[PDB]
C-alpha cells in the first residue's frame, strides 16, 4: 500500500534486471575514458610498469567525427489527406526552441557514449520563459544526460528499441552542495534535510566525488479514459473538444465568451506524472508533467535480447581483450630493455689485475693488456673470452603482439560506415519528435488555420492566468528524419536549391532562382537584389 | 560427471502476517538524536461528573503516550571466492534465498511479538474437531470479546489459524452432508471462507509459535497494587521523562516457572467496557512481558481499577479492571498445556518501525553498496560487496534493520484450544 | 560590481570533454602519446649511452 | 552567513571537485611546451 | 582519494575514505604535508623584552 514501497520495489527489479549491461557499460566507458589498465588490485602489490599503448582510440575519434558530419533533425510531415501545411507551425517551434546550443550538447553527448558504452540518453523539459518565449511564455529544452547507463533505469518488462513501451522511468540525479541548494529553491522541498539515493561506483574508481547529493526522479505513465467536453465555437465552425483537466478553471469563461456546450465524451489518453524521491522518502509524489509520454528519449549502438535480458554494445567491448593483451605485452617489452644487463665481458679478477684503468672506457691505449701468469698454476688457463648476451625481445612476445594488434584492428571496424548507427541516431529522434509534439500540445498554443487565417482562440481566468484551448484535430503531421537546420528560413534555402539543382535552364528555372534570390538574407546589395527579384516576381503575376 | 543447471526447487514460503503488518518509517534524522525510539499520543479519554454545584472539582488534562523502539540488523554476511566454480554458480542462488530467509525472518518475529504479547486469551477445553461448529465458536468469541471491550477496529481485523486447526474447520465444514457454496469451496479447496464470524479476514500462517505450557501454580499476590495511569514522571535531577502505558509490574509471591508469553488472570478481576466502564461477565486477561526479578513480573495491560479511590479523576477515566489487586488473589494460568496458538488481532496493533543504513554514503568508499528490497513483505535493505587484498574474491553483505511493535497489546490477541486440566 | 550582460563572459572551448562517473574529463592530443613519447626517449638516452 | 565564507565554500567545492583534470592538463602542458623530462628528484641525484 | 583545500592558508591536502563491509564503519583522514624552511636564519631575528638579570 505504500507508494515509496512500491516505486522501491520496481526500482529494485528493474535495477537487478539491468546490471550485467550497466556492469559492462560502466566498464566499456572507464576503459575508454579514464584508462586501459583497469586494475584495482594494482595500488596494493609492488609498482611494475604498465604503459598505454592506444589502438582503439583513433577508431572511436574516426566514428564520432563521421556521426558528427551527419547532422540528424525531426522532420514534420502533413499526414495523408491532412491541410498541405499543416506542419509549419510545429517545425517553427521546433526549429525555434531546438537551435540552442544545449540541444547540440545532448545530442553529441548520447552520440558519443552510444559508440563508446552502447547506450546514451537525452532529456526534455518544460520552463517559463518572460524574456524571449517560444509560445505562451514557456520554452522547451534538451538537457544532456552523462553516463545514461548507470544515471537511467527504464522498466524491464519494456521489448522496444526507444523504450516507448516502458511505463516507468527513474532517473538518479547527483549534484554538488550549490546545486541541491537551488535544486531544492526551484522545486519548493526543504534543503536542509539532505537527500541520498544509490549511486555505486566501480572498485577501480580511484576518486571520491566529494560532497554530492543524489535523488531520484520517477516518471510514470498511466493511460486512462478522461472525460472531454465538446463546445461550439462562437468565431467559426462548430465541433471543438477539450479535456475536462485542461479545463478545471475557465469553465464558466467559456460560456461568458460564447462556448456553448454540446455534448460531453470520454477519450483515452496518456498522462505522465513524476516523483521526486529519495532512498528514505518521497519528497514530491505525483507532479503531473505536460506531455503523453516520458521525455526521456535513449539511444542505442548494437541492441537485443539474448534470454528475455537486454545487451546493448557500442565499439569498446569487443576489443578490450586485445588492447590489455597488447599494453600487456608491450609493458612486459619494455620491462626487458630497461631491467637487464648490458652485453660487457666476463673477466676473472687475477686476468685483468692491475690493468682495471684500462677497460673503463676511455681511448687513451691502443690496446687491452692481459696478466699471463700465475705464481700457483704457472701460466693462466686459456679459455675464450664470453661476453654477457645482449637483451632480446622473444619471438611469443612479438608474435602475440602483432597478433593482438591485428585481432583488434580486425574487430574494431564498425560496419564496412556508421549507417546502422545514423539509423539508430534517426529513430532516436523520431522519438524525440513524438515527445515534443505531446508537450506542445499539452502547453503551447497552436494556431488552427482556416481556408476562408490562423485563428488562436485562447481566454484568460479571473486569477490573470491563460489557459489553452486546443482541438482534438491535433495530430495533423507526422514525424520523420532530415537534415539539421537553424530555422525554416534556412531549410527552405536549401529545398529551394535541391530543386534547382534538378530544374533544367527554363521558365522553372528562372522561377527557382528568383524564388532563392527572394529568399536571401539582408544586407545592402543582396538586399536590393531581393527587392528586384520581388518586383519581378510581382510583375510576373 | 556432468552437474547441470537444473534447479530443484524444494522450499515455498509465505508470509502473510508480514505482509499485513502495518509498516512505519519515521525520519532517520531525528532517530538517530532520539535513540531509535520515539512516543505516539493514545485517544483521551474524557471523565464526566453529576451535579449542579462544580466547585473545586474541575479535572486536569491527561493525556497517555506508547513508545515505539527498533532492534539489531538482520544480515547474510557471507564470503565470495572468484577462483572456483560452485562459488560462481551459486552465488545468484544464494543472493535469492537470502531475500526469501529475511522475508521469513521478519514474519516470525511478528508471530512471535503478536503471540507473547497478545492480552487477550480466548481458551477452550478441548479440541476444534470434537463438537460441530468449534471453528466458529472459536472465532466467534474473539470477535465478541473485541466487540464488548469497545476495541477500535476501523483498519480492519484478522484471524490467523494454524494449519492443523485450518484442516479441523475444513473437515467440520465438509462432514456436513450438505453441499451448498460453504461446503462446496471447502471440500474442492481447503479454504474455509474468507471471512469467519465477523473477521474480515481469515487465513491460515503455517509460521506461528506454540506456547509450551506453563510449570507456575499456587502463586498468589503480594500487596495490595495500584497502578495509575501517567503520561511523565520525574527523574534523580529532576527532569521529566514519559511512562509507557503498555507495561505495569507487579510483585507477586514467586515468578517460578513464568516465563515471557504466559497468560494469567488474577481471580477477581472483571474486565470494563472501556467507553461506557461497564463491568463485563469475562475475568481480565493479561500476558506477562518480562520476568524482571525472581517476585515480579510485567504484564502488558496495565490494570487500572475503577473502584481505585487513590485515582484522580482523569486518571480514573483510563479504568480497564474493574477492581484492583487486594494482597491475596490467586493468579489463575491460562496456558495449563502445549498447543500451537491461532493470533487474532485488530490490523492497526502490530506495525514495523523500518530505519534504512546509510552505506551508500561517501564514508563508505571502496565499498559497492545498492538498495535491496525484500519480496511480499514491505521492506527495503542494504546490499553491499567489498573486495579482499591481493585475491580474486569478496564478501557480500544483505542488511536489513527492523523492529516489530504492538502498539495496542489489549488489540491482539490469542486462541488456545484444548486447555483442559 | 553589477557588470554587463546575462551571462558569465567566460567563454570555454574544449576538446574530447565527457563525464565519467559525476566527474568531468577533458584530453586533448597529447595525453595518450605520453607514454610512447617517455620510452621512445628512455630508449634513445640508452642507446646515446 | 559571511559573504567571504559562502563564495569560499562555492570556490573549494569547485577547486576540490575539478582537481585531477587540471593537474593531468597542466602535466600535459608543460609535456608539451617545455620538457618531456621531469625526474626533477632523478635529475638532481 | 580527493584533494582537500585548507582555509585561510593557501595550502592542499589529500582527504581519504575507506569502507569495512564486516563491520558496517568508515574512516576518513585528512592529510596535510607540509615543510616550514628558514633559508635565511641570519635574515629571521628575534626581538626580547625585558631581559635584565
Amino acid at each position: 500500500e505504500n507508494r515509496l514501497e512500491s516505486i522501491l520495489s520496481r526500482f529494485d527489479a528493474d535495477w537487478t534486471a539491468s546490471d550485467e549491461a550497466r556492469r559492462e557499460a560502466k566498464n566499456d566507458l572507464f576503459f575508454s575514458r579514464v584508462s586501459q589498465w583497469d586494475d584495482w588490485l594494482s595500488q596494493y602489490t609492488t609498482l611494475q610498469y604498465r604503459g598505454q599503448f592506444d589502438v582503439v582510440r583513433p577508431v572511436v575519434r574516426k566514428l564520432v567525427s563521421e556521426m558528427r558530419q551527419n547532422p540528424i533533425d525531426v522532420l514534420y510531415r502533413p499526414k495523408d489527406g491532412a491541410r498541405p501545411d499543416a506542419a509549419d507551425v510545429l517545425m517553427g517551434m521546433y526549429r525555434t526552441d531546438m537551435r540552442h546550443n544545449t540541444a547540440k550538447i545532448a545530442v553529441n553527448i548520447a552520440v558519443r557514449e552510444q559508440i563508446e558504452a552502447g547506450v546514451g540518453a537525452w532529456r526534455l523539459v518544460t520552463d517559463y520563459e518572460d524574456q524571449s518565449p517560444t509560445s505562451n511564455n514557456q520554452v522547451i529544452r534538451r538537457e544532456p544526460i552523462h553516463s545514461a547507463c548507470s544515471h537511467v533505469i527504464w522498466d524491464s518488462n519494456s521489448k522496444l528499441m526507444d523504450k516507448s513501451d516502458a511505463r516507468h522511468c527513474t532517473v538518479i540525479h547527483s549534484m554538488s552542495q550549490n546545486g541541491w541548494e537551488d535544486f531544492a529553491e526551484k522545486y519548493d522541498l526543504d534543503a536542509d534535510d539532505i537527500p541520498s539515493f544509490q549511486n555505486p561506483n566501480d572498485w577501480v574508481f580511484p576518486w571520491l566525488t566529494q560532497d554530492t547529493i543524489q535523488i531520484a526522479e520517477f516518471y510514470e505513465v498511466v493511460e486512462k479514459k478522461e472525460t472531454a467536453f465538446i463546445y461550439q465555437d462562437p468565431v467559426t465552425g462548430e465541433p471543438v473538444s477539450y479535456f475536462k483537466r485542461d479545463i478545471k478553471d475557465v469553465i464558466d469563461d467559456l460560456a461568458d465568451s460564447g462556448f456553448i456546450k454540446i455534448a460531453e465524451r470520454q477519450i483515452k489518453r496518456r498522462r505522465v506524472y513524476k516523483s521526486i524521491i529519495t532512498c528514505t522518502a518521497v519528497l514530491k509524489d505525483k507532479q503531473l508533467i505536460a506531455g503523453e509520454h516520458i521525455p526521456i528519449v535513449p539511444v542505442f549502438g548494437e541492441w537485443g535480447f539474448v534470454e528475455d535480458k537486454e545487451v546493448y554494445e557500442g565499439v569498446v567491448r569487443l576489443t578490450k581483450d586485445g588492447q590489455r593483451l597488447r599494453n600487456m605485452i608491450m609493458s612486459f617489452n619494455a620491462d626487458i630493455v630497461a631491467r637487464t644487463p648490458k652485453k660487457k665481458p666476463f673477466f676473472w679478477p687475477e686476468q685483468i689485475a692491475g690493468f682495471e684503468h684500462m677497460y673503463d672506457g676511455n681511448d687513451d691505449y691502443p690496446y687491452y693488456l692481459l696478466n699471463r701468469t700465475d705464481e700457483n698454476s704457472g701460466d693462466l688457463p686459456t679459455q675464450p673470452l664470453a661476453y654477457y648476451e645482449n637483451p632480446e625481445v622473444p619471438q611469443a612476445n612479438a608474435y602475440m603482439l602483432e597478433a593482438a594488434t591485428s585481432a583488434v584492428k580486425e574487430v574494431a571496424t564498425l560496419g564496412v560506415e556508421t549507417y546502422v548507427f545514423q539509423d539508430n541516431l534517426a529513430t532516436a529522434m523520431r522519438r524525440d519528435g513524438e515527445i515534443y509534439q505531446s508537450i506542445v500540445n499539452d502547453i503551447y498554443d497552436v494556431p488552427r488555420n482556416v481556408t476562408i487565417l490562423m485563428a488562436e482562440v485562447v481566454d484568460l481566468a479571473t486569477g490573470e492566468k491563460q489557459v489553452l484551448n486546443d482541438i482534438r484535430g491535433r495530430y495533423e503531421c507526422y514525424t520523420d528524419v532530415g537534415p539539421s537546420f537553424q530555422s525554416m528560413k534556412q531549410q527552405n534555402r536549401a529545398e529551394i536549391l535541391e530543386l534547382l539543382g534538378k530544374t533544367p535552364q527554363g521558365t522553372p528555372e528562372y522561377q527557382l532562382l528568383l524564388l532563392q534570390y527572394f529568399t536571401l538574407l539582408d544586407g545592402k546589395g543582396v538586399e536590393m537584389m531581393r527587392d528586384y527579384a520581388n518586383k519581378q516576381l510581382i510583375q510576373m503575376g | 560427471t556432468l552437474a547441470v543447471d537444473e534447479i530443484i526447487e524444494t522450499i515455498s514460503a509465505i508470509t502473510p502476517m508480514a505482509q499485513k503488518a502495518k509498516k512505519y518509517t519515521p525520519p532517520a534524522a531525528s532517530m538517530q538524536r532520539s535513540s531509535n525510539t520515539i512516543w505516539m499520543p493514545v485517544e483521551q479519554e474524557s471523565p464526566t461528573q453529576e451535579g449542579w454545584d462544580l466547585t473545586d472539582k474541575a479535572t486536569g488534562l491527561l493525556e497517555l503516550n506508547v513508545a515505539v523502539n527498533m532492534g539489531e540488523p538482520d544480515n547474510d554476511f557471507f564470503q565470495l571466492r572468484a577462483d572456483d566454480l560452485r562459488d560462481e554458480t551459486a552465488y545468484r542462488r544464494r543472493i535469492q534465498s537470502a531475500a526469501r530467509k529475511l522475508a521469513n525472518n521478519v514474519e516470525l518475529k511478528v508471530a512471535n511479538m503478536a503471540a507473547e504479547m497478545g492480552s487477550l486469551v480466548i481458551t477452550s477445553p478441548d479440541a476444534i474437531g470434537t463438537n460441530t461448529a468449534d471453528a466458529w465458536n472459536f472465532v466467534a468469541d474473539a470477535e465478541e470479546i473485541m466487540f464488548s471491550r469497545e476495541l477500535n477496529r476501523d483498519m480492519g481485523t484478522s484471524y490467523f489459524f494454524n494449519p492443523q486447526d485450518y484442516k479441523k474447520a475444513g473437515y467440520d465444514l465438509t462432514k456436513r452432508d450438505i453441499f451448498g457454496r460453504i461446503p462446496e469451496e471447502a471440500y474442492r479447496d481447503g479454504t474455509i471462507q474468507r471471512q469467519v464470524a465477523g473477521f474480515d479476514d481469515v487465513l491460515r500462517s503455517p509460521k506461528l509459535p506454540v506456547l509450551t505450557k506453563s510449570t507456575a501454580t499456587g502463586i498468589t499476590v503480594s500487596g495490595a497494587q495500584s497502578f495509575k495511569p501517567v503520561a511523565w514522571q520525574l527523574d534523580n535531577d529532576g527532569n521529566k521523562v514519559n511512562v509507557d502505558n503498555r507495561f505495569a509490574t507487579v510483585t507477586l509471591s514467586a515468578t517460578t516457572g513464568m516465563k515471557r508469553g504466559d497468560k494469567i488472570s488474577f481471580a477477581g478481576v472483571k474486565f470494563l467496557g472501556q467507553m461506557a466502564k461497564n463491568v463485563l461477565a469475562q475475568d481480565a486477561t493479561f500476558s506477562v512481558v518480562r520476568v524482571v526479578d525472581g517476585t515480579h513480573v510485567e504484564i502488558t495491560p496495565k490494570p487500572v481499577a475503577l473502584d481505585d479511590v487513590s485515582l484522580s479523576p482523569e486518571q480514573r477515566a483510563y479504568a480497564n479492571v474493574n477492581t484492583s489487586l487486594a494482597d491475596a488473589m490467586a493468579v489463575n494460568i491460562l496456558n495449563v498445556k502445549d498447543a500451537r496458538t491461532n493470533v487474532f488481532w485488530a490490523d492497526d496493533a502490530i506495525r514495523i518501525v523500518s530505519q534504512p543504513i546509510p552505506a551508500n554514503h561517501e564514508l563508505f568508499a571502496g565499498m559497492k553498496t545498492t538498495s535491496f528490497s525484500i519480496p511480499d513483505v514491505g521492506l527495503n535493505g542494504i546490499f553491499a560487496t567489498q573486495g579482499d587484498i591481493s585475491t580474486l574474491s569478496g564478501l557480500c553483505r544483505i542488511a536489513l534493520w527492523y523492529g516489530v511493535n504492538a502498539t495496542r497489546p489489549e488489540a491482539i490477541g490469542v486462541g488456545l484450544p484444548g486447555q483442559t486440566a
